[PDB]
C-alpha cells in the first residue's frame, strides 16, 4: 500500500495544515455573525468550531487528515461568500431540541431503543 | 433472424478491433484491455497513471481526432480493491466512431484532473467529486454542484441510502427551517425480483 | 345521450352528490383493516 | 345494508368498525364518515344459479377484453355449486 | 463468603490444558465424590485457554489461568480456592 | 479409480458412476430445467422437461436418471434440445388454467420462470382445456387439483418418507386424478411441507393462503422453536410484521422440512400476546400501569426479600441473556434458586460432565449408525425430523431399530423389547434376541428420551444406559471414536439452563418454598399459590399468558423468539441465533433488557448494557456460545460413570407411557397452538 | 511517489458523515441468501449480501402504514467474496456477523436403485 499523498508527508504538515485551518476559521467567526445577523455570541460559535474540531480526534490517515483541510477549506470558502445562508449556520448549531436521551433508563421508558 | 433481430455489422467491427489493436500496440505503458461487444463500440481499459498522456494522444495523432467528450462517469461497483470507475466517452467529428476510455480508482488516491486538455470536463469534475469523492489533484475550483450547501456524504454511494439522513421541516419557534432524522410516511416496500433458472447461460463465470 | 337512453345496470347512484370540497359534508379517510394483534384480555373475576 | 354499532354509526363491510374509546371518531368529528352502502356479498344472494346441460363449462364474463379471462369450472359433485374464482357466481348441471 | 461454585474453562490442545486433561484423568473423581453439594463445572466448545475460575462471595469471579502450568499447581490453585 | 470423463461443452470434469447428467452439470455450473426430479428425493423420469443432446446422439435423453458412462459430452445449448423443450413447455401449458392472478405461488411459481427463460409465445390448440373437481386434503392444507401438472412430487415423496400411503393416482391418460380416492383427509405429521414440495400452486396452505405476495415481503434469518432440531427457518416478514415462514437447508440437521405446528405457529404467536406491565388492584383485580411505578414496585420488593427464598423458573421459551441476566441479578441480590419446568433428575452430578446429558451423536450421523436403540418416548411428536431423518437412514442403508419403554405409533418397522425399564434392565444384565447383536455389534446409537424423565426412576434408569454405553463401547472389538447413548428434550431452554449448569426442576422450590419468584414462561402446571407460603409474590414474565397469567402478581410483557437477537442452542449443543424481526408489538421490551432496567431501579447495578457486552459475558460463563454453527462433542464416560453409582433405587413396576400418544396430544399441548385459531380448527376437523 | 505503507485500516467512517447511532449500533449481517425452497434452482445464490439489522415500523396514525425511523433499512451490498465482505466492513467502519456458505452434499441417486430384489426401496406406485 505505497499510496499515492494528497498536501503531505507525514503527519507534520498535516497538522500544520489543520492549525492554519483553525487558525481561519478563529479569524473567520465575527465578520461572518456580524453579516449574517444571528442570535449567537462570538464565543459560542467559536467553541463550537473548536467542539467540532475536538470530534475528530482519532483521525490518523494523513490522506484522511488532508481530506478534512479540504472540506474545511470548501466550507470556509462557501462562508466567506454568502452561497449559504443562515438556515446552513444554525443548522451547525443544534438548538431546536431533540433532546434525545442516553441513559439505558431513559433508553428503556422511551424504549424500543438499544 | 431475418426481421426482429438487430442485425450485426462486419466491417466496423473489423475496423474498430484493428483500431483497437492499433492503440494498444503503440502505447505499451498504459494498456490493460482493449474490448469490443456486440454492438460495436471501442473500449479501452487503463491503469489511472496516464490519464491526460492517453487523452493528448487520443485529441491529436491525426488518425484519431475524438475531439467530442462525454461524462467522466467513475460508475461505483462494491468487492473491488478499485470501486471507482472513471468512463470518458469520445466522439470525433472527422470520423464518426466513438470510444471508451475507462480507467479504474479506488477511494482515495487522486488522479490528475484532465481539465487542462478538455475544457468540457470542469463542470464534469467538480460534480463527481461532489457525488463519489475521486479527488482531482491539478484543478482550480472543487466546490459542490448538484447538492446541498449543508449536506455531504457524496450521496451515489452504495452506501448512502435511498431517503437521506436529513430531513427539512420549518419550525415558527426560531421562524427558520431546520434539519431532523428522517421520518418516512411509507415503508419503501422493496420488491424481491431475483428469477432463477439461469437467466443468460453464455455469461457463466468459473464457479468457486 | 339522448341517442342511447337505457342501459341494464342496477347499482349506480341517481342522487348525484356533486363536488363538495369545502363543506362540512366531505371525505375523511381511515384505513379498511381490522385489528392487528389483539392484545391480552385481563381477566373479569379477581383473586385472593 | 349498514349495520348498528353501539357508537350509532355505519359500521363497515369489513370488520374495522371502532371501539367506544377510539379518537379516530373524534377526528371524524362533523364530517361525514363515507360508505357505500350497496355491499359485495348483498348481490350473490339474488344470483340465479344456472343450469348448463354439458359437464365442464367456460366462463368469460360477458365478452372478450370486458371482463376477465376464460376459466374452466366443474361441474361434478352435486352437493356443491361450481364457483368461479372471477365471477363470484355459481353454475350447475341437470341431466 | 459462601463458596458457591467453581468453573474450569478446556480445550483440545494446549500443554497446560494437557496437564489438566491429565487432571481429569486422574484426579476428578476425588473433587465431586468427596463434595457432593460443591457444584464445580467444565465447559469446551474447540478451543480456549484452560480458564480456572470461581464465582463466590456475592458476585466475585476469582481468576486464573492454567496455560502451561503443572497439575500440582491445579491442586494448589485448587486447595487456595478451597 | 471412478472418476470419470464427461465434457459440459467441450470442457473435461470428473463424474463418479451412478451419478447422473444433473449432478455433472451442477458441478460445472449448469442447471437443466426440471419438474419431477428433486435433490433431496426420489428419482424418476415423468416430467420429460429435462431432455438433453449428446454429440453424436441421435435418440434425446432424459437426464434426470442417467448412468453415466465414461466420456461423455453434453450439448445444453444446440439446436434440437432447445426445440425438444420448448415443445415440452407448449406441451405442459394446455391444460392449466388460467389463475395466476389468483394462484398463491404467483410469485414463486415454476411453470412462469421456465415459460419465460425456455418457453415459446405464440401458443396453440385454440378449445379445451378440461377441469378437475376438488376434494379437501385437510383443513390445514387448500387443495385446487386442476392445477396439478401430475409431476409426481407428492406422492413419492409420501411413499417414502410420510408413510401414510393415502395418495396416488387413479384414472387413466389425460382424465388422471392425484390424491385420495376413499375421500380421507390427511392429518399427519410434516403435512404442511407439502406446500414447499408441490412445485406448482396445487397444494397450497390453508391460512396463508390470500394475505401476502411473494414479490413484497423481506426475508430475515430464524430459528425453529418448540423443538430441540433447529431448522434454517426464515420469517418472511412483512409490513411491520411477519405474514409469511418457511424453512431453509442447513448441513447436517433438517434438510428441507420443518414441523407442520411449527409452519402453521405464527397466528398464535400475533394473537393474544401479552403488551403492558401489570399490577394487581385494590379490589384485587389485575389492571395495567405504566413500566414506572410497576417496576418501581418491584424493585423496592426486591430491596426487602433476601436469602435462598427467592426463585425464579424458566420455562419454556426464554433467552441465552435471560438466563445471563437473571443469573447476575440473583447472584447480585444475595443467593439463589433458579429452577426449570422440567425437571432433569441428578444423583451421579448430572449437572456438569457435560456428555451425560445431551445428544451426543451427530444428527446427520444417524446414517452412518447400524444399531440404534430407542427408550421411551414418541420421536414421531417430539422432534418429528429426528424420526424423519432416522426413516431416511433405515430406508438407505438399513438401520436396525429398537424401542424399549412403551409401544407407540412410530410408523418404519422397529424392533420392540418388553415395554419396560426392567426389561431394559435385563437387556442390561441378561441376553436377549436383540442384545446379541447389540453387545457384538458395530455401531451403538442409544436414543434416550425425556417423557418419562420427571418421576422419580431417573437415576437407575441412566444408570442402565450409562452401563449399555460402557459396556459395548468398551466392547465389540472398538476403543471408542463413534458414540451410544444420545438423550433428547423437548425445550431448547432446558438445554441452554444444563449447558449453564442451573439447579434442575422444583425440587430446591417443593423443599423451599420461596417468597418473592420470577415465572419466565409458566403456563405448564408447575406451582399453585395455596402451595406456597403467606408471601405470596411473584413477578409472571411472558407472553400470551394463559395458564398463569390470571393467578400471577406482577405481568412483565416479554418479548418472543421472532422479536429478539437470542442464541438458542438445540439438542446437540449447537448453537443458533435470530436476528430481530419485527419489534414488538404493545410496550414489550426484550429479557435482558427487563432485568437490566430492574436491576438499575432496584439498589444495585448489571455491568453490561449492549450485547457485544452480553456476549462477552457470555463467552466469560461458558465458552460454547460464541462458536456459532459448530459441532461440539463432549466426553469422559467412564468419569460420568463411576460418578453415577451412588445412590441408585428398584425401578417402579408401571411400565412407561408417553404423555405425547396421538396428533390431537401433540397439537394442543404447547401454548402457542393453545393460543391459535387454526390449531383449534385443525383439532376439531381432526375429532370431526 | 513511493510513500510509506502502515498497517492499518481505512478510516472514511467519519468522511462520509453518517450519524453515530447509525455508525455503532448497526450490527452488519453477511449473509448467503439461499435456495427460495418453493422456487427450485441456486442461481439467486453465489452473491454474498450484506444487510442490516432491522429496527421497529410503526402504524401510520391516519392509514396504518409501517412508517419507520430508519434511513439503513433498505440496504443491500452485493458481493462475490467473503475477505472482501470483511474488508469493506472494516473499511468502512461499523461491525458484522458472519454465516457460511452451506452447498447440497450430492448424494448418489439412481432410478436402478430405486428398484431392487433385495434391498428395502419400492415405489409400488409407479
Ligand atoms: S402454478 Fe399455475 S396458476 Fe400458479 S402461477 Fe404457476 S402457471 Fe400460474
Ligand atoms: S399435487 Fe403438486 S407435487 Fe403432487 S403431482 Fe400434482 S403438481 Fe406434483
Ligand atoms: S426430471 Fe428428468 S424427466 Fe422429470
Ligand atoms: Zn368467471
Amino acid at each position: 500500500t505505497s499510496v499515492k499523498p494528497i498536501f503531505s508527508r507525514d503527519m507534520n504538515e498535516a497538522k500544520r495544515r489543520v492549525r492554519e485551518l483553525y487558525r481561519a476559521w478563529y479569524r473567520e467567526v465575527p465578520n461572518t455573525v456580524h453579516l449574517f445577523q444571528l442570535d449567537i455570541s462570538v464565543k459560542q460559535g467559536r467553541d463550537k468550531v473548536r467542539e467540532m474540531f475536538k470530534k475528530n480526534a482519532h483521525v490518523t490517515d494523513p490522506r484522511v487528515v488532508d481530506l478534512l483541510v479540504i472540506k474545511g477549506k470548501m466550507e470556509l470558502e462557501e462562508t466567506i461568500n454568502v452561497w449559504k445562508q443562515r438556515t446552513h449556520v444554525m443548522r451547525f448549531f443544534h438548538e431546536t431540541e431533540a433532546p434525545r436521551p442516553k441513559d439505558f433508563l431513559s433508553k428503556f421508558y422511551v424504549g424500543h431503543d438499544p | 433472424t431475418r426481421p426482429t433481430v438487430r442485425p450485426r455489422n462486419d466491417v466496423a467491427h473489423k475496423q474498430l478491433s484493428a483500431f483497437g489493436e492499433y492503440v494498444a500496440e503503440i502505447l505499451p505503458k498504459y494498456v490493460q484491455q482493449v474490448q469490443v461487444s456486440c454492438f460495436s463500440e471501442l473500449e479501452i481499459c487503463i491503469h489511472p497513471d496516464g490519464v491526460i498522456p492517453v487523452l493528448t494522444f487520443l485529441r491529436d495523432h491525426s488518425n484519431a481526432q475524438f475531439k467530442s467528450l462525454a461524462d467522466l462517469t467513475a460508475v461505483d461497483i462494491p468487492t473491488r480493491q478499485n470501486r471507482f470507475e472513471i468512463v470518458y466517452n469520445l466522439l470525433s467529428l472527422r470520423f464518426n466512431s466513438r470510444i471508451r476510455v475507462k480507467t479504474y480508482t479506488d477511494e482515495l488516491t487522486p488522479v490528475e484532473s484532465s481539465v487542462s486538455v478538455y475544457k468540457a470536463a470542469n463542470w464534469y469534475e467538480r460534480e463527481i467529486w461532489d457525488m463519489f469523492g475521486v479527488f482531482f489533484a491539478n484543478h482550480p475550483d472543487l466546490r459542490r454542484i448538484l447538492t446541498d450547501y449543508g449536506f455531504e456524504g457524496h450521496p451515489f454511494r452504495k452506501d448512502f441510502p435511498l431517503s437521506g439522513y436529513v430531513e427539512l421541516r420549518y419550525d415558527d419557534e426560531v421562524k427558520r427551517v431546520v434539519a431532523e432524522p428522517v421520518e418516512l410516511a411509507q415503508e419503501f416496500r422493496k420488491f424481491d425480483l431475483n428469477s432463477p433458472w439461469e437467466a443468460f447461460p453464455a455469461y457463466r463465470q468459473p464457479p468457486e | 345521450p339522448t341517442v342511447k337512453p337505457p342501459t341494464a345496470r342496477k347499482f349506480i347512484w341517481t342522487n348525484h352528490k356533486f363536488n363538495l370540497s369545502g363543506t362540512p359534508q366531505q371525505y375523511v379517510p381511515y384505513s379498511t383493516t381490522r385489528k392487528k394483534i389483539q392484545e391480552w384480555v385481563p381477566p373479569s373475576t379477581p383473586y385472593k | 345494508g349498514v349495520r348498528t354499532s353501539p357508537t350509532g354509526e355505519k359500521v363497515t363491510h369489513t370488520g374495522q368498525v371502532y371501539d367506544d374509546e377510539d379518537y379516530r371518531r373524534v377526528r371524524f368529528v362533523g364530517r361525514q364518515k363515507e360508505v357505500n352502502e350497496n355491499f359485495a356479498i348483498d348481490l350473490i344472494a339474488e344470483q340465479p344459479v344456472s343450469q348448463v346441460g354439458s359437464r365442464v363449462i367456460s366462463c368469460d364474463g360477458g365478452g372478450g377484453a370486458l371482463g376477465h379471462p376464460r376459466v374452466y369450472i366443474n361441474l361434478d359433485k352435486e352437493t356443491k355449486t361450481g364457483t368461479c374464482g372471477y365471477c363470484g357466481l355459481q353454475f350447475r348441471q341437470q341431466h | 463468603l459462601g463458596l458457591r461454585e467453581i468453573r474450569i474453562h478446556l480445550c483440545q490442545r494446549s500443554p497446560g490444558s494437557q496437564g489438566v486433561r491429565d487432571f481429569i484423568e486422574k484426579r476428578y473423581v476425588e473433587l465431586k465424590k468427596a463434595n457432593p453439594d460443591l457444584p464445580i463445572l467444565i465447559r469446551e466448545c474447540s478451543d480456549v485457554q484452560p480458564k480456572l475460575w470461581a464465582r463466590y462471595a456475592f458476585g466475585q469471579e476469582k481468576n486464573v489461568s492454567l496455560n502451561n502450568f503443572s497439575a500440582d499447581q491445579v491442586t494448589r490453585a485448587l486447595e487456595n480456592v478451597l | 479409480s471412478n472418476l470419470i470423463e464427461v465434457f459440459v461443452d467441450g470442457q473435461s470434469v470428473m463424474v463418479e458412476p451412478g451419478t447422473t447428467v444433473l449432478q455433472a452439470c451442477e458441478k460445472v455450473g449448469m442447471q437443466i430445467p426440471r419438474f419431477c426430479y428433486h435433490e433431496r428425493l426420489s428419482v424418476a423420469g415423468n416430467c420429460r422437461m429435462c431432455l438433453v443432446e449428446i454429440e453424436k446422439a441421435p435418440k434425446v435423453v432424459a437426464a434426470c436418471a442417467m448412468p453415466v458412462m465414461k466420456g461423455w459430452n453434453i450439448l445444453t445449448n444446440s439446436e434440437k434440445t432447445k426445440k425438444a423443450r420448448e415443445g415440452v413447455m407448449e406441451f405442459l401449458l394446455a391444460n392449466h388454467p388460467l389463475d395466476c392472478p389468483i394462484c398463491d405461488q404467483g410469485g414463486e411459481c415454476d411453470l412462469q420462470d421456465q415459460s419465460m427463460m425456455f418457453g415459446s409465445d405464440r401458443s396453440r390448440f385454440l378449445e379445451g382445456k378440461r377441469a378437475v373437481e376438488d376434494k379437501n386434503i385437510g383443513p390445514l392444507v387448500k387443495t385446487i387439483m386442476t392445477r396439478c401438472i401430475q409431476c409426481t412430487r407428492c406422492i413419492r415423496f409420501a411413499s417414502e418418507i410420510a408413510g401414510v400411503d393415502d395418495l396416488g393416482t387413479t384414472g387413466r391418460g389425460n382424465d388422471m386424478q392425484v390424491g385420495t380416492y376413499i375421500e380421507k383427509m390427511f392429518m399427519s405429521e410434516l403435512s404442511g411441507n407439502i406446500i414447499d414440495i408441490c412445485p406448482v400452486g396445487a397444494l397450497t396452505s390453508k391460512p396463508y393462503a390470500f394475505t401476502a405476495r411473494p414479490w413484497e415481503t423481506r426475508k430475515t434469518e430464524s430459528i425453529d422453536v418448540m423443538d430441540a432440531v433447529g431448522s434454517n427457518i426464515v420469517v418472511s416478514t412483512r409490513t411491520g410484521e411477519v405474514m409469511r415462514i418457511l424453512p431453509r437447508m442447513h448441513e447436517d440437521i433438517n434438510e428441507e422440512w420443518i414441523s407442520d405446528k411449527t409452519r402453521f405457529a405464527y397466528d398464535g404467536l400475533k394473537r393474544q400476546r401479552l403488551t403492558e406491565p401489570m399490577v394487581r388492584n385494590e379490589k384485587g383485580l389485575l389492571t395495567h400501569t405504566t413500566w414506572e411505578d410497576a417496576l418501581s414496585r418491584v424493585a423496592g420488593m426486591l430491596q426487602s426479600c433476601q436469602g435462598n427464598d427467592v426463585a425464579a423458573i424458566a420455562g419454556g421459551l426464554v433467552d441465552a441473556e435471560a438466563l445471563i441476566a437473571l443469573k447476575d441479578l440473583l447472584n447480585r441480590v444475595d443467593s439463589d434458586t433458579l429452577c426449570t419446568e422440567e425437571v432433569f433428575p441428578t444423583a451421579g452430578a448430572g449437572t456438569d460432565l457435560r456428555s451425560n446429558y445431551l445428544l451426543n451423536t451427530t444428527i446427520a450421523g444417524v446414517e452412518e449408525a447400524d444399531v440404534v436403540l430407542l427408550v421411551g418416548t414418541n420421536p414421531r411428536f417430539e422432534a418429528p425430523l429426528f424420526n424423519a431423518r432416522i426413516r431416511k437412514s433405515w430406508l438407505h442403508n438399513d438401520l436396525k431399530v429398537a424401542l424399549i419403554g412403551s409401544p407407540v405409533d412410530l410408523t418404519y418397522r422397529y424392533d420392540h423389547l418388553g415395554d419396560s425399564p426392567k426389561i431394559l434392565q435385563d437387556i442390561a444384565s441378561g441376553s436377549h434376541p436383540f442384545s446379541q447383536v447389540l453387545q457384538e455389534a458395530k455401531k451403538p446409537m442409544v436414543v434416550l428420551g425425556s417423557s418419562a424423565l420427571q418421576r422419580n426412576d431417573g437415576a437407575a434408569i441412566l444408570a442402565a444406559v450409562s452401563n449399555i454405553a460402557q459396556k459395548i463401547r468398551t466392547s465389540s472389538g472398538v476403543t471408542g471414536d463413534w458414540k451410544v447413548m444420545n438423550i433428547l428434550h423437548r425445550i431448547a431452554s432446558q438445554v441452554a439452563a444444563l449447558d449453564l449448569g442451573y439447579k434442575p426442576g422444583v425440587e430446591a422450590i417443593r423443599k423451599n418454598p420461596p417468597k418473592m419468584l420470577f415465572l419466565l414462561g409458566a403456563d405448564g402446571g408447575c406451582v399453585t399459590r395455596q402451595d406456597l407460603p403467606k408471601d405470596c409474590f411473584i413477578v409472571y414474565q411472558g407472553h400470551h399468558g394463559d395458564v398463569g397469567a390470571p393467578i400471577a402478581d406482577v405481568i412483565l410483557p416479554g418479548a418472543a423468539y421472532t422479536e429478539k437477537s437470542a442464541t438458542y442452542v438445540n439438542t446437540e449443543g449447537r448453537a443458533q441465533q435470530t436476528k430481530v424481526a419485527v419489534m414488538p408489538p404493545g410496550l414489550a421490551r426484550e429479557d435482558w433488557k427487563i432485568i437490566r432496567a430492574l436491576s438499575e431501579i432496584a439498589g444495585m447495578t448489571l455491568p453490561y448494557d449492549t450485547l457485544d457486552q452480553v456476549r462477552n459475558r457470555l463467552e466469560e460463563v461458558s465458552p460454547n456460545l460464541v462458536r456459532y454453527d459448530d459441532v461440539e462433542g463432549a466426553n469422559y464416560f467412564q468419569q460420568a460413570s463411576e460418578l453415577s453409582k451412588l445412590v441408585n433405587q428398584q425401578l417402579l413396576a408401571d411400565p412407561l407411557v408417553p404423555p405425547q400418544l396421538t396428533i390431537k396430544d401433540f397439537y394442543m399441548t404447547d401454548s402457542i397452538s393453545r393460543a391459535s385459531q387454526t390449531m383449534a380448527k385443525c383439532v376439531k376437523a381432526v375429532t370431526e | 511517489t513511493q510513500l510509506i505503507t502502515v498497517d492499518e485500516k481505512l478510516d472514511i467512517t467519519t468522511l462520509t458523515g453518517v450519524p453515530e447511532e447509525h455508525i455503532k449500533t448497526r450490527k452488519a449481517r453477511i449473509f448467503v441468501p439461499a435456495r427460495n425452497n418453493m422456487q427450485s434452482g441456486v442461481n439467486n445464490t453465489k452473491k454474498w449480501k450484506m444487510e442490516f439489522d432491522t429496527r421497529e415500523r410503526w402504524e401510520n396514525p391516519l392509514m396504518g402504514w409501517a412508517s419507520t425511523a430508519d434511513p439503513l433499512s433498505n440496504l443491500v451490498l452485493t458481493f462475490s467474496t467473503k475477505e472482501d465482505a470483511i474488508a469493506f466492513a472494516e473499511k468502512n467502519g461499523w461491525s458484522y456477523d458472519v454465516e457460511e456458505r452451506k452447498v447440497p452434499k450430492p448424494k448418489s441417486k439412481s432410478y436402478g436403485a430405486n428398484f431392487s430384489w433385495n434391498k428395502r426401496t419400492r415405489v409400488s406406485t409407479k
